[PDB]
C-alpha cells in the first residue's frame, strides 16, 4: 500500500508540474498579448 | 487606424483560442490537483 500510494503521488505531481508549467507559458503569452492589445486599442483612440 | 484595427481583431480572436485552451486546462489541472491531494498525508500516516 505504501508503495501504491507513493507511486499515485509522484504520478499526479509530475503531471500537476507539467500542467502547471502549461499554465504558466500560456498565463504569460496571454498578458503579452493583451499589453500588445491595450496599448494597440489606445493607438487606435488616439489616431482617429 | 485601419492596420491597427485588424491587428487588434486579430490579436483578440488569438486571445479567445487561447483563453478556450487555458479554460479546459485548469479544469483538468483542478481536478489532478484535488486527485493528488489526499494521497500526500496517506504517505506520511502510512510511514509513521
Amino acid at each position: 500500500t505504501i508503495n501504491q500510494m507513493e507511486i499515485s503521488l509522484k504520478e499526479e505531481e509530475i503531471q500537476l508540474n507539467e500542467a502547471t508549467e502549461k499554465t504558466n507559458q500560456l498565463l504569460a503569452n496571454l498578458d503579452k498579448e493583451s499589453k500588445k492589445a491595450n496599448q494597440k486599442g489606445e493607438e487606435v483612440a488616439a489616431t482617429n | 487606424l485601419e492596420k491597427a484595427r485588424e491587428d487588434l481583431a486579430q490579436i483578440q480572436a488569438y486571445i479567445k483560442n487561447l483563453k478556450d485552451v487555458y479554460t479546459k486546462q485548469m479544469e483538468e489541472k483542478n481536478e489532478l490537483e484535488m486527485k493528488a491531494a489526499k494521497t500526500k498525508k496517506k504517505i506520511n500516516t502510512a510511514r509513521t
